[PDB]
């Protein structure tokens, strides 16, 4: 993406757009929500990534979690990013994840300082969700 | 992001930036202190269209071979990279390029390299134009 190229509503930073979008749904109901944006849930490859990200959620106080583009992989045994990309980054908060076939959130409870958790509901638990385009 | 409206007078409008291609004879460094004494920054190219921008107008003369970037190696993380410490996210880098010598980026139109990216290991005594950027962020 073009430093101006995203459209009304999202904030662009590294080379993508943004949407953080505060409409609650369930981890799979947020992954369709951002397919129909023409776009996918968000993928954290840095720690630059992260802090722009933790910039903006921290900024607000009325949600503790967002839903974003990591899931277990039964084929890797592992969690990765939706796009089937590997994990590189290390942003899980501490003793996370805690179990398999979960999907990731950002946290903000006890020692979750709006870091990645894994929560094993990837269809019933509403929150917000943070969306991503690289605009190829 | 600006508008047209915001381009100073001979500085050129795209992408919601505006440009100054200058035509003076600069180092890497007097180049940047240069495009700071415009209340601007050496350009930062962040996709392909304002990197074929760029192009367009570097084309459109021939007496220049080389205009200086706002890129240079970073000690800190061991790598090139904007001089505002952002990671690259568009690579312009021609064919053949980057020659790892720890030094400037321009735009180079020499052989292989067709107004791409170049590094030049000399950042203070080789002279040349520039591109400075506002881009209202
Ligand atoms: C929706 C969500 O992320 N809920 C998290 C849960 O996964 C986690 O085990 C717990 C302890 O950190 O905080 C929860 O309530
Ligand atoms: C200032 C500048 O860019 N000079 C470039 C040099 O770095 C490059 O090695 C050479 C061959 O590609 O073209 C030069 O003459
Ligand atoms: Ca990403
Ligand atoms: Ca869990
Ligand atoms: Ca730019
Ligand atoms: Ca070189």
């Amino acid at each position: 993406c073009c430093k101006c190229d995203c459209q009304s509503g999202w904030e662009w930073f590294g080379g993508s757009c943004y949407l953080f979008d505060e409409t609650e749904r369930g981890w799979e109901d947020s992954k369709t929500f951002c397919e129909s944006q023409n776009a996918a849930l968000v993928t954290v490859e840095s720690s630059e990534e992260d802090d722009f990200i933790r910039g903006v959620i921290s900024a607000q106080s009325a949600f503790h979690y967002y839903w974003i583009g990591g899931s277990w992989d039964a084929e890797h045994s592992e969690y990765r990013w939706i796009d089937g990309s590997s994990i590189s980054f290390n942003g899980w908060g501490p003793n996370r994840p805690d179990a398999d076939e979960g999907c990731m959130d950002y946290l903000n409870y006890k020692e979750i300082v709006w870091q990645w958790n894994d929560h094993q509901d990837c269809v019933n638990t509403k929150g917000p969700s943070i969306c991503e385009t690289d605009c190829s | 992001c600006c508008s047209e409206d915001d381009c100073p007078s001979g500085w050129k409008f795209f992408g919601g930036s505006c440009y100054l291609f200058d035509e003076g004879s600069r180092g890497w460094e007097g180049s940047k202190a240069f495009c700071e004494s415009k209340d601007a920054s050496l350009v930062t190219v962040e996709c392909s269209k304002e990197d074929d921008f760029i192009r367009g107008i570097l084309s459109g003369q021939t007496a220049k071979h080389y205009y200086w970037i706002g890129a240079r190696w970073n000690e800190e993380h061991n790598d090139y990279r904007w001089i505002d410490g952002s990671p690259f996210t568009f690579i312009g880098w021609g064919p053949g390029k980057p020659d790892n010598n720890k030094g400037c980026l321009d735009y180079l139109n020499y052989k292989e390299v067709v107004w791409q990216w170049n590094d030049h290991v000399d950042c203070e005594n080789t002279n040349g134009p520039c591109i400075c950027e506002i881009d209202c962020s």
